[PDB]
């Protein structure tokens, strides 16, 4: 039945990601004195539906100048890898216990800059082609400011065993002993992150981003027998942050790309070097050095 | 003529021409653009549209303000006819339909429709028709569509005496279902075409000749009666065009003497699709049939109209075709078809 385990995550992921988009548009329009969505169904239940099916109705016109093969296959990339990454969460228990998950993470998740590349270059225009440029460069600087942020974290933990993280946490958020760190993770994934995949591919990688940083910084108790708990907090912790994540999103003015790398390699990463260096010798410092096994 | 059609004005959309044309079937390739130069001089077009408005709504900007009066009809319908024409100086048909459909058979398009427009149309007071037919139908031709045209042409112009018949040869255009469909074979493998096609040749024609042809006609008092045929002036075996619009396109031409009896079954399994048949049974054998040269029946040049060659009208219908890998050509670079020129 291992089969239907992986529909029982594929398709409600897939509808996750369909059903927090009426969540954001009545979030953003409840910010701004508006409603959001409520006259298609009630209170715009029905308004996923609503949008999808006139989607995939609609041509999908093809620019005149495209590559077809690359402008089919970079779709089929950037949904392979947003509904991959979901699989080594250890929500409760993990569909995959991968001893390394935390790298695979990282490899297959920077491995996303490959389709918007590739659909930059197969729509070959003088929009496409800058704004390819300008999201790869934004995206392949942030992966360091990531990997360290990671790294660090995951000193105090004991491996890269992402199952291993609940058991690090349990007494306290982890946020408490790297809280300089979280607030160095939380903005990295907000710049990090056919055209109707792209909805898809890109917003599978927000929830999943919030998954990540919930199972990281503020874990749960997994009691052995009853499941249900950890399902609850791991559901809860990942809704406040994704709602935060939207309520940054109408809140301040779009970075602009002199300081988005400004910020980055001039006050992002120097200081990431700093607290991994704290978090380095730390455990050594309190001989609190985590086991792997 | 009637008090309010006197034709005024210098030729505007504002100016009344006189022309009440009654366009039939005027949502397809060669309706939009009659339409558009009926539309261009000021002429109250009152089309019957059947499908949804919405294929219907490009016709919009092609005329004045209360000038494209689109109306509802029913093929089956003679009372759906007789509304339509109940007052209009011409009626204009070109019900066509290049497929076989389970809901209309192909004399059902060529037989019976074209001859109900044409008594009742009479029947209301109608002035003209020009109501057309292929010139390569033939009444003993294997291709259904040559058959069915010609014993309806008999019996419109039987019916109406006056019913001026076009004959165009082969209406190249935008989306003339020739050039597009010889462009098609790129996906398709191996340009299926029979012994090579060393055996048949086309005279084709610019389609807006014809649209001029057919207001010219409606203004010349000549038509009447007369039959018109409408062919270009330069014919090409088909083995050149294929080769030819391959190399406009700057595709690989890639030729393939497919047998005649394989494709004669593929072209009814192109049909097998539900929706629009890629190709039809009654296409497969209507392209390897050449054409006839009756002189005795007047063309553009007595019609008033110099038609103009394919080479030069090709660039604009074949730029679609062509990828980026030559899209920023010009004209010339394809070497000037050879025409067997009759
Ligand atoms: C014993 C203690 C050991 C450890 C001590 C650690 C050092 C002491 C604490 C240092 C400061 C706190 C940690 C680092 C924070 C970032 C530092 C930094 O560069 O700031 C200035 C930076 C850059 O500011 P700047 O660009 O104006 O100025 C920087 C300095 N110059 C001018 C020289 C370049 O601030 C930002 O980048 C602004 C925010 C950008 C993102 C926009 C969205 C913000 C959303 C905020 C609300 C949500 C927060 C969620 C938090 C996580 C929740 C799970
Ligand atoms: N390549 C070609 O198209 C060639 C065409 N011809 C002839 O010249 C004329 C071309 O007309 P054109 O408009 O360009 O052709 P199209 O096939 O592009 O469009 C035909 C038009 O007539 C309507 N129509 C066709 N059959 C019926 C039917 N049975 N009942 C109701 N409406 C119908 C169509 O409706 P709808 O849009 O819904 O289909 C459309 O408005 C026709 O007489 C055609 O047979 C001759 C040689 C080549």
């Amino acid at each position: 039945m291992f089969m239907i385990n992986i529909l029982s995550l594929i398709i409600p992921i897939l509808l996750a990601v369909a059903f927090l988009t009426l969540v954001e548009r009545k979030v953003l329009g409840y910010m701004q004195l508006r409603k959001g969505p409520n006259v298609v169904g009630p209170y715009g239940l029905l308004q996923p539906i609503a949008d999808a099916l006139k989607l995939v109705t609609k041509e999908p016109l093809r620019p005149g100048t495209s590559s077809i093969s690359m402008f089919i296959i970079a779709p089929i990339l950037g949904l392979s890898l947003a509904l991959t990454m979901w699989v080594p969460l250890p929500m409760p228990y993990p569909l995959i216990n991968m001893n390394l998950g935390v790298l695979f993470m990282l490899a297959m998740s920077s491995l996303a800059v490959y389709s918007i590349l590739w659909s930059g270059w197969a729509s070959n225009s003088k929009y496409a082609l800058i704004g390819a440029l300008r999201a790869v460069a934004q995206t392949i600087s942030y992966e360091v400011t990531l990997a360290i942020i990671l790294l660090s974290v995951l000193l105090m933990n004991g491996s890269y065993t992402l199952s291993t993280l609940i058991t690090t946490q349990e007494h306290i958020w982890m946020i408490f002993t790297s809280w300089p760190l979280a607030m160095m993770w939380f903005i990295s994934t907000l710049a990090e992150t056919p055209f109707a995949m792209f909805f898809m591919a890109e917003y599978a990688n927000i929830i999943m981003m919030n998954a990540f940083t919930a199972i990281l910084f503020l874990g749960a108790s997994h009691d052995p027998h009853t499941p249900e708990l950890y399902t609850i907090n791991f559901v809860l912790k990942t809704l406040a942050l994704t709602i935060t994540f939207l309520w940054i999103r109408a809140s301040y003015p779009r970075f602009r790309y002199d300081q988005l790398m400004h910020l980055l390699w001039k006050s992002f990463l120097p200081l990431t070097l700093a607290l991994c260096m704290w978090h380095i010798s730390l455990p050594i410092m309190t001989a609190s050095i985590p086991p792997q096994s | 003529l009637h008090h309010a059609l006197i034709p005024h004005g210098k030729g505007g959309r504002s100016s009344v021409s006189g022309i009440v044309a009654t366009v039939f079937g005027a949502t397809g390739f060669l309706g939009r653009y009659v339409v558009n130069h009926l539309g261009r001089m000021g002429s109250q077009v009152i089309v019957p549209y059947r499908c949804e408005p919405y294929d219907t709504m490009h016709l919009r900007p092609m005329g004045d303000l209360g000038q494209i009066i689109f109306m509802e009809w029913n093929g089956k319908d003679k009372d759906s006819i007789r509304k339509v024409v109940e007052h209009s100086n011409v009626v204009i048909n070109l019900v066509g339909r290049e497929w076989e459909t389970k809901n209309f058979d192909f004399e059902d398009v060529f037989v019976k429709i074209p001859h109900a427009i044409a008594q009742v149309s009479k029947e209301a007071g109608v002035e003209k028709l020009i109501h057309i037919s292929h010139l390569n139908a033939d009444i003993k031709s294997p291709s259904r569509y040559l058959r069915s045209k010609a014993v309806g042409e008999k019996e419109v112009r039987a019916a109406f005496p006056e019913a001026t018949i076009i004959k165009p040869s082969d209406i190249f255009g935008r989306e003339d279902r020739f050039l597009n469909y010889f462009a098609s074979m790129r996906w398709f493998g191996g340009v299926p075409l029979i012994s090579l096609g060393k055996e048949t040749v086309k005279q084709p024609v610019y389609i807006v000749d014809v649209s001029k042809g057919i207001i010219n006609a409606i203004k010349d008092p000549d038509a009447k009666g007369k039959t018109f045929a409408f062919v270009g002036p330069n014919r090409y075996l088909l083995f050149d065009l294929v080769q030819y619009i391959f190399a406009v396109a700057y595709r690989p031409f890639l030729p393939y003497p497919l047998p005649h009896f394989a494709y004669r079954w593929v072209g009814r399994l192109f049909e097998v699709s539900p929706f629009e048949p890629w190709t039809t049974r009654d296409k497969v054998e209507r392209v390897h049939m050449s054409d006839m040269t009756l002189p005795h029946l007047p063309g553009l040049e007595d019609l008033g109209i110099q038609a103009t060659p394919l080479e030069l009208k090709a660039i604009e219908v074949l730029r679609r075709h062509r990828t980026y890998r030559w899209l920023t050509s010009e004209m010339e670079d394809v070497k000037p078809a050879k025409t067997v020129n009759i």
